[PDB]
């Protein structure tokens, strides 16, 4: 079990790590957060009170180093660091811990939702859409706009999701119109699995990192990369049958995890309505067809 | 974007551009069958493909062995359609191709797009107007050469005929439009107008009699009053 401490926290700001979240008021004696599982990827994210314009976060995983955040009153972030003195790092944590100044990740023993919802990403996969490469971990945030979006201004901030695009010429074999514009199984198949992510394990990974970034930061581009890559494979009439029930597991736990309140932006009627009810995968995602009828029978 | 009555005289600037009707490719008539259940058959279609500049017509036969062991033919004529589209560009000479598509029915879009994907400077655009080019098969010309044709066929006409000569391509278009709606609703009436008078002969190669100025502005206003009755006559007014 891993720690992220903090330096201290200057300003008011609720505070997730993962799907938790607390609040700590300005300058509140708070020194971080214990008790990590490890195994996991994690996100640790921000919003502050005065401006909740900007959530913002960083991605990590607790093996590839030890990390704190400390504020910085210049660029007026909360923002992750990496100690690389190890013994000087136990020992700000153990004080604190001493001291009991930080909360604790409260994860319930029944509980796999974490687990569920990050299954299939990995942090080196993460740090390939989000290049920062003098980092070992991965700040995103809600304005940050994808490779995909910039092609329709930064590339230093951008995320570099794959680029799925359904009238495209990758997408379209030459002769083949109609048949690959109403069967999306060459572009899944063979461009995109064996081309591009080489095994359904990388798809369902960016899938799934597209997903808590639309979630987490409400970032745009991120929650039309979750849709297209939910299209793709309930556009296809051949997929891999192992690759349809875990997508059913996917999106059941995903669907399980939205806030109540705020699935009329994150999800978009014209995807779900055509995956549950008119693409080849009609009949295929029992359990994301039956909690989305019982939570969101409205949007349908 | 869509082409409306707002933008309708870029129609008739120096963009090359092509108007593309789908609604005859696919024909048939209905019928019972023995067992009284119904079924169809289809019958030769074509596609009306326009230059609304010139008034060159590039009548594309969709003979009916096209559809033979096919499914979903309403739907593959639409992407039957657009394939013929895309290779009649592609044939054309660089500064022959269009800058712009106008599809009459907005369903032709997707399917026309996809297949000129090695085109992305060719705008592909919907319309919001009701144009009759479905009345196409009322010209007996042209009805007569897509029921003959025995193979798939490319047939050249200009829809104009020779007006180009004397009236600019704003006016035939309206005139065009105009012969169109009529025999579009009333084909019976709309025939007797045209051909009314045995003086007045439609020379071998044109589609529309030889009418004068004067002639014309008869017959156009005989084609308005048409249009005007038979939507009393429907709406009871
Ligand atoms: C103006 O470009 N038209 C063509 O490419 C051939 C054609 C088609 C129909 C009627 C006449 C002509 C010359």
């Amino acid at each position: 079990m891993n720690t992220v401490p903090f330096t201290s926290a200057p300003i008011e700001v609720t505070i997730g790590i993962d799907q938790y979240s607390f609040n700590v008021k300005e300058n509140q004696p708070f020194h971080g957060i214990k008790d990590i599982p490890i195994g996991h990827v994690h996100v640790i994210h921000f919003q502050h009170a005065d401006n909740s314009s900007m959530r913002y976060g960083y991605w990590f995983d607790c093996r590839m180093g030890n990390f704190y955040i400390q504020y910085d009153p210049k660029d007026g972030l909360y923002k992750m660091m990496e100690e690389r003195d190890g013994a000087k790092f136990e020992n700000i944590v153990h004080n604190f811990k001493e001291r009991q100044m930080m909360v604790s990740y409260p994860k319930i023993d029944e509980d796999d939702t974490w687990y569920n919802l990050t299954e299939f990403v990995q942090m080196d996969k993460i740090r390939k859409i989000v290049r920062k490469d003098e980092n070992q971990f991965s700040y995103v945030d809600s304005s940050m706009t994808t490779v995909q979006e910039n092609e329709l201004s930064d590339p230093a901030h951008s995320l570099n999701y794959t680029v799925i695009n359904f009238k495209s010429r990758e997408a379209i074999r030459p002769g083949h119109e109609m048949e690959d514009f109403l069967d999306k199984s060459y572009y899944l198949n063979t461009v995109m699995l064996q081309g591009i992510f080489k095994n359904s394990s990388n798809y369902f990974g960016e899938l799934q990192f597209a997903f808590l970034n639309a979630m987490f930061f409400g970032n745009y581009g991120s929650s039309l990369q979750w849709h297209a890559m939910i299209e793709l494979i309930c556009s296809s009439a051949t997929v891999p049958k192992h690759m349809l029930d875990k997508l059913d597991e996917i999106l059941y736990y995903q669907i399980k995890t939205l806030p109540e309140q705020y699935s009329d932006i994150l999800l978009n009627e014209r995807v779900w309505n055509i995956c549950l009810y008119s693409s080849f995968q009609k009949n295929s995602l029992h359990n994301t067809e039956k909690i989305m009828e019982n939570k969101y029978p409205e949007l349908l | 974007g869509a082409m409306n009555s707002s933008n309708y005289a870029e129609l008739f600037n120096n963009d090359i551009k092509l108007f593309v009707d789908d609604t005859n490719v696919y024909r048939v008539t209905v019928h019972k069958t023995f067992e009284g259940n119904v079924a169809t058959k289809a019958i030769n279609g074509c596609i009306f493909t326009l230059n609304p500049k010139t008034g060159h017509l590039f009548l594309k036969i969709i003979h009916t062995s096209v559809w033979a062991g096919q499914k979903r033919l309403s739907q593959l004529a639409k992407w039957k359609t657009a394939e013929e589209v895309s290779a009649l560009v592609r044939s054309l000479p660089k500064e022959e191709q269009p800058k712009q598509i106008i599809v009459t029915r907005k369903a032709m879009l997707d399917p026309l797009e996809v297949h000129m994907l090695d085109f992305p400077n060719i705008a592909i655009r919907p319309t919001e107007l009701r144009l009759p080019f479905s009345a196409a098969m009322s010209i007996d010309k042209l009805s007569d050469v897509v029921m003959k044709a025995t193979e798939p066929q490319m047939v050249l006409f200009n829809i104009y005929d020779d007006w180009l000569d004397r009236i600019s391509s704003y006016t035939a278009f309206s005139r065009l439009t105009l012969l169109l709606r009529a025999l579009k609703t009333n084909e019976e009436s709309a025939k007797m107008i045209l051909l009314s008078d045995p003086t007045i002969t439609i020379k071998s190669y044109h589609l529309w009699p030889s009418f004068t100025d004067e002639q014309w502005i008869t017959i156009e206003s005989q084609m308005r009053d048409l249009i005007l009755t038979e939507y009393g006559r429907k709406y009871n007014v």
